[PDB]
This record gives structure tokens, C-alpha cells and sequence, in this order.
């Protein structure tokens, strides 16, 4: 990142911090354990967690009877899957393999800049003070002309590939808000959208 | 220029980067080793509230440790740090508000009252609790119908080219040196010819669903709920409905464009 | 007859529409009003349909400008080039002069593609739009509109579609005392398609999204199992339309 | 400096797309996480059945 305070790749900083987007989530989740689906529709009106449940299991078509009466299994059941998803998710090889991908692309990119700096670009040197030095204006400036074509093509290169990921990006935003909406605000029935089974 | 921490071999003289450059020089004369940096440079945004209101401005400095930094412009006082960078002419107000115009790093800015410019930590929104109680429910006792809307672009605007007209004029040894090079001007005509027909086919999907054109009953009596505004009449030349007219005469681009011979 | 089935969707019966219809029609109305005074104002909720036509003028002015760039020559007139210069030397200038206007034009060329996949994404949503929330009634959460989601009304503008989506949204809320079950003659009686709230003396069962307190019977309720299991049951009476009929 | 001017608006151009990138990467994030308005918090109490 300095060192590209030497070239003139100044990385910006985010907007919203990371601890204001850990201060969203949580108002999510302390509204989807204490007023069922309409902390997103409306008001927010409490309801026992129970009942919050019963109405879930109505939906996927088996009656609220099995739920108030076996809820010692479904609670052991629950608490134990949680303990198995951060084990799992710390005990495995890459599973965050996505995250890691765009970073890692996007570094790839910017270095690459960087490289084509020193090419001659068919010229005698890669430095233009260097090129300014032993060349008379004429030549230095046929020279220059060369130099300055091959660096101009490289950047419109990395800002064309740039835009083209940033589209990828988008389009995956636009699939998480729509999960967002669907699953955390309420129930989904459209099959496989949010999870495997009945949601 | 620094005094190093490296540790060169008699032979090793100069540093180098990935980027392949010189970071550090031993002195021909006190075989020293030396660090260099270039002098701290960034880019520069102006705030403004906009020329209506005020005339003052704030002034943002992309990243520089402004403890010694200070274009032709002057300075002044009121110096502020942030994460983002150096802000000129704001406040650390202890108060939070909603974001107005934004800054970076939780930093946002805007204009209140003697009336000048000020910043502040953003606050997301209003805390309350909701009283949870294993054996408490609330049934709401009444209803409320509202009306809210929704924007979305359907098309663009169909554009075409001409090689020779627009890259040699009219010079014919200019389209002889120009078919010196391959079919270049013929593919790109190709590409608008594409887009141009697509975005005709896209407002056709939108907006072609009813088979047959059906037509309101004369009597508009919808059980009370009126639909006058909507419903288009037909006394108005333009087909168009009240509502349907307002939208069209806001959106207004023949400021920079023509006239719908062009 | 239609509002009521489309009510009966979102959950509230049909009791509610017929019997409170003026009020509903009053607000109904009175919202259309408010869409048009606020259409006429705040000139800023036309946002996206300007930005698209501000986009494509800001491109086609770019190209046009190029044009008067030296690229590296003597002149920029065509004409001009070969005034006062030897085929042999006007041809150099005038080789660096079209590489230079090709090169924007295969730029411009390439924003205009990518741009125009934007503005298809934003075609097939509205396609899906008009199919699920106009031709029907849609239960997506704010997938149209916000709230239950009743019916909507689609209307035309400058290259786009603007839709008006009715919405139903609960309101004034209370405070009711609940519990699971209902436990009369050792068999346990569970609500049968509500919640068995207490406001303080007896018990009554009502809809889960508007108030209407009906009197348990043995028609608002299902029997299963021994009232032992059922975690906090508690204790009242269930009427049973029977011994009435037989005495 | 001098000889890059003659060239024409081909920086002024590229430095304003880079712009347009970022500002988008802000709206996103803002509407993925950002739909509910009034800050909610937990009770003190844990007693969530079980
Ligand atoms: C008697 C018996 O085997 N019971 C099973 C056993 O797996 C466990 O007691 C419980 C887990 O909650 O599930 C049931
Ligand atoms: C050069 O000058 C420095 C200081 O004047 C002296 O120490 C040194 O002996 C001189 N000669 C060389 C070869 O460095
Ligand atoms: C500003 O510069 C000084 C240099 O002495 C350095 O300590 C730091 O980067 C800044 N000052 C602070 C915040 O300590
Ligand atoms: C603002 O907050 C800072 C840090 O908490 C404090 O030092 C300062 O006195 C406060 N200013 C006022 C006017 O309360
Ligand atoms: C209700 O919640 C409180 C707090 O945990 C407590 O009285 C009890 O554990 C819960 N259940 C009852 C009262 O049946
Ligand atoms: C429910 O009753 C409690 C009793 O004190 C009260 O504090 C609370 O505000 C009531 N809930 C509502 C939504 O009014």
C-alpha cells in the first residue's frame, strides 16, 4: 500500500466502519428472537419465542401440536448444530474460498500496473529523467512519445477489466439483498432459495 | 533522506522494490546507507453546500499527516483529524445526527447554525426496547392502507455511426490509408447495430403481457374507491392519465438535446 | 368482492373489509391525492430515468470533443495536413492523426456495451415486477412495496415504468396476556387458527393481525394429548354448543 | 506534462470512471445491511425456551 504511495495507487479507506456494520447485524438479529417477522413490516410486536416457532412449523405444513409438545429434542438438537458450525467453519481448509477470491484478483490487477512501468516500451530507457538525459530535445521527445503511448494503452486496459469485475460484484449484492428480505425478514416458500429442506 | 537499518554487504550498494527502484544509496563519501521517500502528495475534494445557501467551504486532503503539511490556496484554523485525512473547518461536536454529505471513516459533514459548516460521528438511528416477556403478545386493534412508488429505467437511446464520415472526412487518400488497416470500422458498426435492436426488444417484454386490449366499463363506479387519476381520460388528446402527464413534463432533456427532421 | 379475496390473503378475514368499508375507501383516496402533490414537488424522486439520459449525452460529447486534438501532429483540419506538406510527409501525420480517432471510437464503443448490460438487468426486474405484483398477488416480503402487499397499479414515463404499490400496514398496537394451551376436562384443547389471549377475567381466541374477541368453543379448537406436557397450560372453561340443543 | 496535454481528455476521462466504481461499492454496502430503521436491543433476561 505504501509503496504504492510511491507510484500514485492511493487505496481510499471504507465509509462505514466495520464496528457500525457489526452494530447493524446485531439489531437484525436481537429483532428476528423477540418480534417474529414484523420488525420489518411495521411496528415491532413482541411474542414469545415458543409461539414465534409454532407458527414457523404451521407454515411447512406439520401442526403447532408436535412442536409445544417435543420441545426439549428440537432445543438439544439446535444448541448442539451451532457448537458443529464454528467448529467446522475454524476446521477446514479454505470454506470462506469467495471472500478470499475477490481480494486476491483485485491485488493481482494492481501489480501488474506497477510492472509495466519499467517495459521500454520499443524506446531506449525506462526512466524519463533518464531519457531527458544524454537525448536532444528532438529525439528525447520522439522517445518520450513512445513511452507515454505504451503507458496511456495500460491503464485504459486496467480500468476496462476493473469496470467489468465491478458488475460481478454488484450483481452479488443484489442477490444478498433480496436474501436479506426474503429469509432474515420472514419465511421463504420458494424452494432451495434459502437453505436445504423446509426453510 | 534517512539514516538506514539495512544491513548491505561490501559488494551491495542500492535498494529496490518489487516495483524495482532505488529505497536507499550508500554516501560515495561516508558509505553510509541512506533512505529515500518522495514528499507526501494525495488529491484534494472541496465541500460545499451548495452556492444557494452559503458561500463558505470546507477542504479535505485525501490522507496526509496534516501535523505538518500545509495549491494556492491560505489556511486557517479549526484543523481536524481524521482517519479518511485532514479536514479544514468543521467541529468535533459531541452531539451525533443522521448523515447528511458524506466524508469517509464514519466522518460526515453539513451545514446548521452565526451559521457555518460542522462535522460529526455519524449515529445510525434512535435506540428502544421491546419488552420481552414469556408470556406477553401484542395484537395490533386497527389498519392503515398507503400508497408508495417505484422508479425503474426500461431503455436507452439509439445511436448509429459512419467511419469515413466521422474518422477522414471526406479525403479519399484518407479512406485509402484507412483501408490500409483491416475491417476494424466494419466490426464496430456491427456492435451498435446489436445494442440498438436489444434495447427495442427490452421495452417490448416490459410492457406486452395483455393479449387482447380491454377496455373500462363507462360507469366508473368502483364500489367508493375512486380511479380518476390513474384511469386515463380520454377528453385529453394525449391518451395519457393526469399522474402519467405530470411524470413526462418533469423529466426534461432538450436543455442539452434537440427536439423529438433531427 | 376482489379486495375482500386479496384480504383474506394477508391473513385478516373478510369480516373486516365489508363492515369497515367508507373507512378504507377514505384512505385509499386521500393516498392517491398525496402521490400527485408529492409527484409535483420534491423534484428529486425522478432519479434514475434522468441519470440514464444525463449518462449517454455526457458520452456522445466526449467524442465529439476528440475530434479537435492534435494527437501528436502538425494540424488537426485533414485539408490542412496536406496544405503546405509532401504526400510523403502529410501521410505520417496523417497515420498518427487516424489512430488517434480510431482509438477513441473503440472506446466509446466499449462504454456503450457496458452500460446497456446495466440497463437489461434493470428491464428483466421490471419484467418480473409486472408479471408477479400487477397479474397477481405477490407475498414476497418488500418484493413489492412495503408490508403485506395487496394489489398494484403500473403507469407510464419518459423511458420507464413507474408502479404505485398498495400496501396494508398494521397499526395502533396494545398489550394482551397469552398463553400455549387451553386445558378443560384432562384433555388439552389448542388454538385452532389464532392465539388464546386474556384480557385480565376470561379467555377468548382472535385473528393474529387484527382484534376480534370470539368466545372458545369447541369449533375454535382441536384436541390432542394429556394437558401434563404442554409446558405453561393453564385452566378455563370450553363452552360446547351441545346440551343447549339437547335440553 | 506538456506533450501529455496535447494527447487530449485522456485523463480526465479515466480518473472519472475510477470515481464512478467507488461511490457504487458505498451504495452497496449500505443496502444489504441497512433496512431497519430503529436500532433494536437484547433483553437482559435469557429465557428463550430452552
Ligand atoms: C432413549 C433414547 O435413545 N433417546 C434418544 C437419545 O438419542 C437421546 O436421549 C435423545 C437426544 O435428545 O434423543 C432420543
Ligand atoms: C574524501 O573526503 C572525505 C572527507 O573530506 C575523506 O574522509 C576521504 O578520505 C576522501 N577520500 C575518499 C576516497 O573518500
Ligand atoms: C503527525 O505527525 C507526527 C510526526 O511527529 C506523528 O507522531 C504522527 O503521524 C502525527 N501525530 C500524532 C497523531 O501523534
Ligand atoms: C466533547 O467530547 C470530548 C471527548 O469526550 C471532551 O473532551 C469535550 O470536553 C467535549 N466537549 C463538550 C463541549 O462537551
Ligand atoms: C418466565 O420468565 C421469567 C424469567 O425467566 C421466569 O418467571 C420464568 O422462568 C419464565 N416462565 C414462567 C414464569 O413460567
Ligand atoms: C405492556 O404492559 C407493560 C406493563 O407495564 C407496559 O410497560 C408496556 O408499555 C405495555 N406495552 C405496550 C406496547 O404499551
Amino acid at each position: 500500500i505504501c509503496a504504492q504511495k510511491f507510484n500514485g495507487l492511493t487505496v481510499l479507506p471504507p465509509l462505514l466502519t466495520d464496528e457500525m456494520i457489526a452494530q447493524y447485524t446485531s439489531a437484525l438479529l436481537a429483532g428476528t428472537i423477540t418480534s417474529g417477522w414484523t420488525f420489518g413490516a411495521g411496528a415491532a410486536l413482541q411474542i414469545p419465542f415458543a409461539m414465534q416457532m409454532a407458527y414457523r412449523f404451521n407454515g411447512i405444513g406439520v401442526t403447532q401440536n408436535v412442536l409445544y409438545e417435543n420441545q426439549k429434542l428440537i432445543a438439544n438438537q439446535f444448541n448442539s448444530a451451532i457448537g458443529k458450525i464454528q467448529d467446522s467453519l475454524s476446521s477446514t481448509a479454505s470454506a470462506l474460498g469467495k471472500l478470499q477470491d475477490v481480494v486476491n484478483q483485485n491485488a493481482q490487477a494492481l501489480n501488474t500496473l506497477v510492472k509495466q512501468l519499467s517495459s521500454n516500451f520499443g524506446a531506449i530507457s525506462s526512466v524519463l529523467n533518464d531519457i531527458l538525459a544524454r537525448l536532444d530535445k528532438v529525439e528525447a521527445e520522439v522517445q518520450i512519445d513512445r513511452l507515454i503511448t505504451g503507458r496511456l494503452q495500460s491503464l485504459q486496459t486496467y480500468v476496462t477489466q476493473q469496470l467489468i469485475r465491478a458488475a460481478e460484484i454488484r450483481a452479488s449484492a443484489n442477490l444478498a439483498a433480496t436474501k436479506m428480505s426474503e429469509c432474515v425478514l420472514g419465511q421463504s416458500k420458494r424452494v432451495d432459495f434459502c437453505g436445504k429442506g423446509y426453510h | 533522506l534517512t539514516e538506514s537499518n539495512k544491513k548491505f554487504l561490501p559488494f551491495q550498494q542500492f535498494g529496490r522494490d518489487i516495483d524495482d527502484t532505488t529505497d536507499a544509496v550508500r554516501d560515495p563519501q561516508t558509505l553510509e546507507i541512506l533512505d529515500i521517500t518522495p514528499c507526501s502528495f494525495g488529491g484534494v475534494s472541496v465541500i460545499t453546500p451548495g452556492t444557494n445557501t452559503s458561500n463558505q467551504v470546507a477542504v479535505l486532503y485525501q490522507g496526509v499527516n496534516c501535523t505538518e503539511v500545509p495549491r494556492v490556496y491560505s489556511t486557517g484554523s479549526n484543523v481536524f483529524q481524521t482517519r479518511a485525512g485532514c479536514l479544514i473547518g468543521a467541529e468535533h461536536v459531541n452531539n451525533s445526527y443522521e448523515c447528511d454529505i458524506p466524508i469517509g471513516a464514519g466522518i460526515c459533514a453539513s451545514y446548521q447554525t452565526s451559521q457555518s459548516i460542522i462535522a460529526y460521528t455519524m449515529s445510525l438511528g434512535v435506540e428502544n426496547s421491546v419488552a420481552y416477556s414469556n408470556n406477553s403478545i401484542a395484537i395490533p386493534i386497527n389498519f392503515t392502507i398507503s400508497v408508495t412508488t417505484e422508479i425503474l429505467p426500461v431503455s436507452m437511446t439509439k445511436t448509429s455511426v459512419d467511419c469515413t464520415m466521422y474518422i477522414c472526412g471526406d479525403s479519399t487518400e484518407c479512406s485509402n490509408l484507412l483501408l490500409q488497416y483491416g475491417s476494424f470500422c466494419t466490426q464496430l458498426n456491427r456492435a451498435l447495430t446489436g445494442i440498438a435492436v436489444e434495447q427495442d426488444k427490452n421495452t417490448q417484454e416490459v410492457f406486452a403481457q395483455v393479449k387482447q386490449i380491454y377496455k373500462t366499463p363507462p360507469i366508473k363506479d368502483f364500489g367508493g374507491f375512486n380511479f380518476s387519476q390513474i384511469l386515463p381520460d380520454p377528453s385529453k388528446p394525449s391518451k395519457r392519465s393526469f399522474i402519467e402527464d405530470l411524470l413526462f413534463n418533469k423529466v426534461t432533456l432538450a436543455d442539452a438535446g434537440f427536439i423529438k427532421d433531427l | 368482492m376482489q379486495m375482500a379475496y386479496r384480504f383474506n390473503g394477508i391473513g385478516v378475514t373478510q369480516n373486516v373489509l365489508y363492515e369497515n368499508q367508507k373507512l378504507i375507501a377514505n384512505q385509499f383516496n386521500s393516498a392517491i391525492g398525496k402521490i400527485q402533490d408529492s409527484l409535483s414537488s420534491t423534484a428529486s424522486a425522478l432519479g434514475k430515468l434522468q441519470d440514464v439520459v444525463n449518462q449517454n449525452a455526457q458520452a456522445l460529447n466526449t467524442l465529439v470533443k476528440q475530434l479537435s486534438s492534435n494527437f501528436g501532429a502538425i494540424s488537426s483540419v485533414l485539408n490542412d495536413i496536406l496544405a503546405r506538406l509532401d504526400k510523403v510527409e502529410a501521410e505520417v501525420q496523417i497515420d498518427r492523426l487516424i489512430t488517434g480517432r480510431l482509438q477513441s471510437l473503440q472506446t466509446y464503443v466499449t462504454q456503450q456495451l457496458i452500460r446497456a448490460a446495466e440497463i437489461r438487468a434493470s428491464a428483466n426486474l421490471a419484467a418480473t415486477k409486472m408479471s408477479e405484483c400487477v397479474l397477481g398477488q405477490s407475498k414476497r416480503v418488500d418484493f413489492c412495496g412495503k408490508g403485506y402487499h395487496l394489489m398494484s397499479f403500473p403507469q407510464s414515463a419518459p423511458h420507464g415504468v413507474v408502479f404505485l404499490h398498495v400496501t396494508y400496514v398494521p397499526a395502533q398496537e396494545k398489550n394482551f396476556t397469552t398463553a400455549p394451551a387451553i386445558c378443560h376436562d384432562g384433555k388439552a384443547h389448542f388454538p385452532r387458527e389464532g392465539v388464546f389471549v386474556s384480557n385480565g377475567t376470561h379467555w377468548f381466541v382472535t385473528q393474529r393481525n387484527f382484534y376480534e374477541p370470539q368466545i372458545i368453543t369447541t369449533h375454535n379448537t382441536f384436541v390432542s394429548g394429556n394437558c401434563d406436557v404442554v409446558i405453561g397450560i393453564v385452566n378455563n372453561t370450553v363452552y360446547d354448543p351441545l346440551q343447549p340443543e339437547l335440553d
